[PDB]
């Protein structure tokens, strides 16, 4: 039911579409895209992705600005400004800001103005009325109709926020430093001379790009108890869709060994936040954490607690497709809460 | 002396300046660039490049725009309109358009309209521009022409030694193609693009394409028109690319005859421009070669005495802009207009 | 029923088992493998592969040797001597040598000497072995032959649709070449190797080479001998490769005629084996294709009506071992010996 | 003069090659290679590297088993077991273990009794019988006949030990957790190796492999106090040779603004730890830190502090060029104190050196 | 089967011999001797102690380079350097450095590459490369072939390690200056004499030559807590064979009296430290602590504490029967800790098994 137009056919946009199609409960009725590439673009980026590869389903190419997907007639508005897609003419209940560039208040405010009733944003929104509602913690702090335009901070947050709540509830974070192996972000370019882009004006990929992302403390807002308790660096890895956040503290607890820490995780990662937190213990790397619909994949096989207060949690996450799973969690929950 | 700004001081622009500074015989008055990106960031990212690690000299932004690399002051501004870019802001002799967007005769004329006199398009002749590969017709390029274009690294590579192939031997037919480096000319991720192939991540994604290679091989080389024509392969490398072509030479050659013709031409019409190499290797030792193309003569095998599977490395980025500095000299030197 | 171990359960071995388990029509008694590496690690790294993420099916290590990925017990031992590997340890019908070191008739005979009956070499016929590409002569392969070899992913790719090209049209000459994936067959870094080219890091390092493609195209295809012969390109991709070849067809074709012949043969002699595709794309959507080669008929352009620059993706790793499962069935099915 | 039949023409082999012959003034004068790769490969990986590309200098192939880097006559011995290798057949005093096979104490001793005098392994080894030295902390433990089989600290620890010195000497870790990125080395394969640990049995340069590495826990040989002040892991990364260590640690001085941290890190970087310890601040990617002589390049801008005590310290280390530098530095200091430091003594003492041969002579009997 | 081409048949040589042969459960079945002892006399000396007098078993004279204790055929080689020794020529496995000269770690390795596998110096080794063991603490530090070059500790330290395991753990040192009085060994001078030393050059078997010992910090190799909590003196008493130590050191835990000290010492003696740690109390003399298997027969009554902190523990002990019994157990412990290695036989670690051999296996590569 939840009318779906993606503001630009994003990597998060296509990943979310493939999620939704792989999702079942999803009231997200894909009906439009603000893809300023055309139906061939939205197709050969959906129908041809990489994380989920060739798309599992048929993106039925009806007219460029209105196609279908397995009989989901999806418009395209090959157009930019959130107002430019007329979210009322297309009745888009939840905007999916695929661009993540109108993350501000008025940015997706224009989504609403063109006729959206709620919006979801694929980045730590730079807007206050745009709560980066994360899966795992403050997607629940989203009373329906409350700040209609809710963002969803990056999958760095969508990983951290849930299990950093889990840490502060089961082990307790005093001051948890983080360094997420997040992807080389889109605020870069493949090569140097990117843009203003203070540091990341280097190439996006040809080196590790350790840059403190806002996501580092975009977990702070979503976790009202994580105030300052995460100063993190998103080492934008040269790897497209996968990451592992990691937390080291002078922990609130004495620092019981990472065994019972990750046991409390396991109970949280299988209970409170299963499908969200994963206690990975098989020795595995990004391939399995690729397409990880988990918000968090705690590589508990590597989490460690050295000096006691020294802790370490190694929480992987697919940071676009798994991130798109986070955005679908947000959208589904919001749809359940929707006035209808 | 050659008043020259580089429109769009990007990696092609950085690379051209790196070539010029590494280059000597510099009547190129490189005292101005253009970069609507961070001009301080232009100085920094010129100061650092994988092809050379850091810059191959000391840069020193004399000012927000002025960059006194090794003391050689070089302006760079954040401008977009070619009628506004630093062309008549300091009376530019020769325009360099590193952005790729004003490769056209229109954009080059607008560069002049800013107050410049001559243009060198980084791409080949965008239709109505006389393309001048370094190796074939940049010699024939008397500098009287104002809006010229050094042919693409693809063509910069191919045209000289493929003229060796089609003149020293003569060729009935050849599907010319270049295994060009994937560049910033594509989509970093599977993002929108007008070329759904260049739309993928393009990092390790193949790009069979048709750059200025297919048109420029005909334009610069009347011998190599149509019958010696084909496509391009903007292959997933970020480094020195290779040419891929199996001609059917008119006069039947053999492998070593091709290698010998390419060598003697690398002694007469390809020296410095080209370089014959015969080692099983890869760009990690062909990187930063000044030549238009490092001729891999070892595997230019010739079956049927006509099928010449030519292999030739070619500095798609560095030695490309090296030959572009050569043509910029042929503008500065032998300044016919 | 087909008692079959895979000597060297490496990524080719893992890939073959992944194909077989994904495959149905399985008289392949895959109840044994061989891996001198960690056989538990064999189970794990079969359980996880980028081409399929994790395994298609799933299991621990059914103890260790034995392994039943929610499918069927499969032994795997740490053995090196082919006269000792699990061949007569359980009376192997058909040997599979995924190592690459016993590709020879000697190693295959030694596999039999362990107590096996037939051999399928992963590489093409190592000289004195009848190579049987899936598409040309594996049909002609009556299973009476004991030591056979499915031709390389290169040849597995090329031989069927290049027989389409040289039979539906007939070809005077062609420099056959495959843009094969760089594999574990090279040096991970710039380390020692008997091929100083395959000695570089080989990850993003080109490998113009000559695998079983050049020999097997002649062997399986008497039509495509010598005149249709050339080299290989173990190019820096880790995924579905492409073939690169510009034939000079005897009967002059055009681009769409080539595409139509390849399509109709993908309806008669290439279906499942091959797949005609006409999209500007890259392996990231050709990955894990069961076909020997995903025929990129769109850009198999034909200039001079003979120069057919053929483009055809080909699952160098996955669909390679898919066709290897096909030949293993042609052993199991139509079990002539 | 100091000769090495470089055990293996490995990537460290050619590291110290393109930095020993590159060290135009190396007391280490390699004259032979101990490798079964042939002179063709000795060049085509030395004369043709990946990091520095083609060697920016001649490697004159004297023959199939002999060559001369710019005329520096260096053989190649297609032989593996050290005992039968020309450290005596050519009097070769020094050996550097560029293999990863004879890393054991007596294994590198086989170099000695094959004619070497000492060995330095460019990696942590199989015990304290290989007391690693590092350029900046404990390199001066050395004389000749002093710890013949020693090593150089691993990539991460070759970076770490001098700047974990400058840290724990003045800044001082209460307890730390080190995470570093590590190039895809022989620990893995370009494909999914059937390697001992499934974590790095994974392919080398395909996924970021969290390679939990206790090389930072070898501090007992060079800085034992940092035990309980450290917990290191490397990150097997898809990049050929450039890397960065990072270390978030609660500091005894508690609130330690990364500024004072970096201040002292310059102070000893400009102090004893030149050439091994840089403290950089420009926001830069690995290529900028690539081929940095400094093992440690403390990225001050990326050095922040978490809990006041938790200063984060981040030193980019071009791990194998960091080697190619530190092997030169350490091997040359040793070279000065190698049998290049061989001399005589006084009658009461030179005859005691004869006791060093004649142990039970006159009154040379003492100590158990 | 743990034969030793006994690297020096002498006082501790024959002590261990008389002990391991006298011992039944000894796998240390030496079948070859590395010594200029000459069976004729090698037997004699082995056949003739003063601590044990005439040996309490036959030592039959087989032939010049061979003998047989009661009929235990044991070769004899009058060799010195470990390389030129029948460690391979008779397939030997354990080395005991009775020479007292090859304390050097690679000099001990010379045994292994002569075909041995592990060395033990019957005295302080060449330094801290060698974690020494004396029965009761850290023989387990050795795993099959783990620290193949090692040492058995010396009179003071052979005493120390077990009872300092009991002491610094229950008693707990803070600092101090150990005082041990030890017999004159073959590493001393009966008369005055000159060549290298002065103290033990002087008449060691005539006067109480005041000899220090830094082996108090050889505890660095085993027990780190004692580091900086000791520094010893080995009083060179002119008694034939008995030594005693006393740990005159301030104690952290409540500086209790030697009584409780001896009580917990009786406990851990009867606990993990029997046969090595003995704590008696009768007013006794050196002979009562001679022929003591224990490297420490503490006299509880003579132990006292007056300063509270400065504990005194008079750990008496036959300084070589303590040794010889220890090297028996020690090498025996290792003798059992020898092969072992339960066969996993999964073919899974067969990769790992051949990978311990071929690190860079067909697929098991680690460590470049
Ligand atoms: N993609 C994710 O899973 C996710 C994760 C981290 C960060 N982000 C944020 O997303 C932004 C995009 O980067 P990305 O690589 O993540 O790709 P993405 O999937 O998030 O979005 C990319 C898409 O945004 C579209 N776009 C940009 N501006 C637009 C506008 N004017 N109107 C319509 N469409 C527009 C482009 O067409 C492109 O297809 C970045 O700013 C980044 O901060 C998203
Ligand atoms: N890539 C090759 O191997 C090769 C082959 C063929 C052609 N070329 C030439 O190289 C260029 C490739 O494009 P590219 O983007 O990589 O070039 P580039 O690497 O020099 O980067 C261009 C930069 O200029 C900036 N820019 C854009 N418009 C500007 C303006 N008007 N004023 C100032 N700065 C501006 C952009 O931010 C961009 O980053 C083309 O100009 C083409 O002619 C190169
Ligand atoms: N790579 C391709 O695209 C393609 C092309 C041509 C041929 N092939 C075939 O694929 C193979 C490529 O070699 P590869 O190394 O990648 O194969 P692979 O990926 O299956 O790995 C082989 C593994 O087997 C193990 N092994 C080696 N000897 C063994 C022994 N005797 N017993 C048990 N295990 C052993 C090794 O550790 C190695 O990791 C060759 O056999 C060749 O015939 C593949
Ligand atoms: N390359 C570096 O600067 C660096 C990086 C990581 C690790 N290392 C460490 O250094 C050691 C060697 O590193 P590398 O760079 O040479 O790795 P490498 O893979 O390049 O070296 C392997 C080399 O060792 C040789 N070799 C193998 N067995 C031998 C033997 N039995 N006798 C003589 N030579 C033999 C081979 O010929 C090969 O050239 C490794 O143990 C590794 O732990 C060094
Ligand atoms: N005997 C002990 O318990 C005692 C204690 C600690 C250390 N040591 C060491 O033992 C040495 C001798 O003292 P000891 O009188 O007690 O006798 P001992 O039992 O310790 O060993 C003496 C024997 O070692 C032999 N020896 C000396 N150099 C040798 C060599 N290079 N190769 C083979 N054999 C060699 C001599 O022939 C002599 O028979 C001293 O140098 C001392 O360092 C002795």
């Amino acid at each position: 039911k939840l009318k779906v137009a993606i503001n630009g056919f994003g990597r998060i946009g296509r990943n979310f579409l493939r999620c939704w199609h792989g999702r079942k409960d999803s009231p997200l009725d894909v009906v439009v895209v603000n893809d300023s590439g055309g139906v061939k673009s939205a197709t050969h980026l959906l129908k041809y992705d990489s994380i989920l590869g060739t798309f599992k389903a048929d993106v039925k190419i009806i007219d460029n600005e209105t196609f279908s997907i397995d009989g989901k007639p999806i418009k395209v508005v090959s157009n930019r400004d959130p107002l430019k897609l007329p979210w009322a003419e297309l009745g888009i209940d939840i905007v999916i800001e695929g661009t993540g560039v109108f993350v501000d208040g008025p940015g997706a405010g224009k989504h609403i103005q063109a006729g959206a009733k709620k919006v979801i944003i694929t980045a730590p929104a730079k807007g206050s009325d745009i709560p980066t509602y994360v899966v795992g913690v403050n997607e629940k702090d989203y009373g329906h109709d409350v700040a209609n335009i809710i963002s969803n901070a990056s999958c760095t947050t969508n990983c951290l926020a849930p299990f950093v709540k889990v840490l502060d509830e089961e082990l307790g974070i005093v001051k948890g430093t983080m360094t997420t192996t997040h992807s080389y972000t889109g605020d870069q370019r493949l090569l140097d001379a990117s843009h203003r882009d203070l540091r990341r004006a280097r190439a996006a990929a040809l080196n590790i790009v350790p840059t403190s992302t806002g996501a580092a403390k975009a977990v702070s807002l979503v976790l009202p108890q994580l105030k300052g308790k995460l100063n993190g660096i998103a080492l934008r890895v040269p790897t497209p869709n996968v990451s592992v956040v990691d937390l080291v503290v002078n922990i609130e607890k004495v620092g019981v060994t990472a065994e019972d820490v990750n046991n409390a995780f396991r109970k949280a990662a299988a209970g409170p936040l299963k499908g969200v937190l994963d206690v990975c213990d098989i020795p595995l790397v990004s391939v399995d954490f690729r397409c990880s619909d988990f918000s968090s994949t705690i590589d508990s096989s590597l989490t460690m607690v050295m000096g006691g207060d020294m802790v370490k949690v190694v929480a992987w996450y697919d940071n676009e497709w798994g991130y798109s799973q986070r955005v679908v969690d947000l959208a589904d929950l919001v749809a359940n809460k929707w006035p209808g | 002396k050659l008043k020259v700004a580089i429109n769009g001081f990007g990696r092609i622009g950085r690379n051209f300046l790196r070539c010029w500074h590494g280059r000597k015989d510099s009547p190129l008055d490189v005292v101005v660039i253009n970069d609507t990106g961070g001009v301080k960031q232009a100085s920094h990212l010129l100061k650092y490049d994988s092809i050379l690690g850091t810059f191959d000299a000391d840069v020193k932004t004399a000012g927000d725009s002025a960059i006194s690399v090794d003391g050689k002051v070089i302006k760079v501004v954040s401008d977009r309109n070619p009628v506004n870019l630093p062309w008549g802001d300091m009376g530019i002799d020769l325009v360099i358009e590193g952005t790729g967007v004003f490769v056209d005769r229109d954009g080059a004329g607008k560069h002049l309209q800013a107050g410049a006199k001559k243009v060198l398009i980084t791409a080949p002749g965008k239709g109505d521009i006389p393309t001048y590969v370094v190796g074939v017709n940049e010699e024939g390029y008397t500098h009287a022409d104002t809006i010229i274009s050094n042919a693409s690294c693809t063509t910069n590579c191919l045209a000289p030694f493929v003229k060796v192939l089609d003149q020293k031997f003569g060729i009935i037919k050849g599907t010319m193609t270049t295994t060009h480096s994937y560049t910033g000319d594509q989509r970093l991720l599977d993002a929108s693009h007008r070329d759904l192939r260049r739309a993928r991540a393009a990092c390790l994604n193949i790009v069979p394409t048709s750059t200025g290679a297919a048109k420029a091989v005909a334009l610069v080389l009347p011998n190599l028109k149509g019958k010696l024509n084909g496509i391009a392969l903007r292959v997933p490398t970020p480094n020195v690319s290779v040419v891929d072509l199996v001609v059917q030479v008119s006069k039947k050659t053999f492998a070593e005859e091709v290698n010998a013709a390419f060598r003697e031409s690398a002694d007469n019409e390809l020296k410095g421009i080209l370089s014959v190499c015969d080692e099983p290797l890869v760009s990690i030792d062909f990187r930063c070669t000044d030549v238009s193309s490092t001729i891999d003569s070892s595997l230019t095998m010739v079956m049927g005495d006509d099928m010449v599977k030519v292999i030739a490395w070619y500095d798609n980025e560095w030695g490309y802009s090296q030959r572009v500095v050569d043509l910029a000299d042929i503008v500065a030197n032998k300044w016919q207009x």
